[PDB]
């Protein structure tokens, strides 16, 4: 599986395009209120002002977020998840099918295991 | 091939006296028009939402 910083990396990623759809629904619901209060009921008046701040709330933070994201794509080259070398898995397949194979020996060699 | 181009020459004629009688019909009649465009307007917006 992939390291631990990829993880919360996709992780706030998805909750941002979440975001980015709530925003949309958000836009929907103020442009079907504002039909009616053009239609002169002003019972739904008091709800515009609480979907207008939350719409606009909502379209702030979620940018501000993605500004965060772009910062952790320029700073983390090299960074946090550091370089290893204990032997390089492409050369190392050499090794993992050395060592299941003399396991499977193994299974051959003793007949009690058969089983 | 219909006829030697001179057809449109320029003329005056006097602009209509106005009065209350037609500007404040055209004017709410043309806020009647742009309250449909607002409305099939929220319509095709939520459409596409």
């Amino acid at each position: 599986m992939q390291p631990p910083y990829i993880q919360e990396r996709l992780k706030s990623l998805n909750d941002i395009e979440t975001q980015l759809c709530s925003m949309l629904q958000e836009a929907s619901q103020v442009t079907f209120i504002f039909g009616e209060l053009k239609r002169g009921n002003e019972s739904v008046k008091p709800q515009f002002e609480n979907h207008v701040k939350q719409f606009y709330e909502r379209l702030d933070k979620s940018t501000t977020q993605l500004r965060k994201e772009i910062q952790l794509l320029d700073e983390n080259v090299g960074t946090r998840l550091l370089p290893i070398n204990v032997n390089k898995k492409a050369l190392g397949q050499d090794t993992e099918k050395m060592e299941e194979q003399l396991d499977l020996l193994s299974a051959i060699l003793d007949p009690s295991k058969s089983k | 091939k219909v006829v030697k181009p001179s057809s449109l020459n320029s003329d005056k004629i006097p602009y209509v006296a106005p009065t209350k009688k037609e500007y404040i019909e055209l004017d709410i009649l043309n806020k009647g028009w742009k309250l449909q465009s607002l409305n099939e307007s929220k319509d095709l917006l939520r459409a596409s939402f």
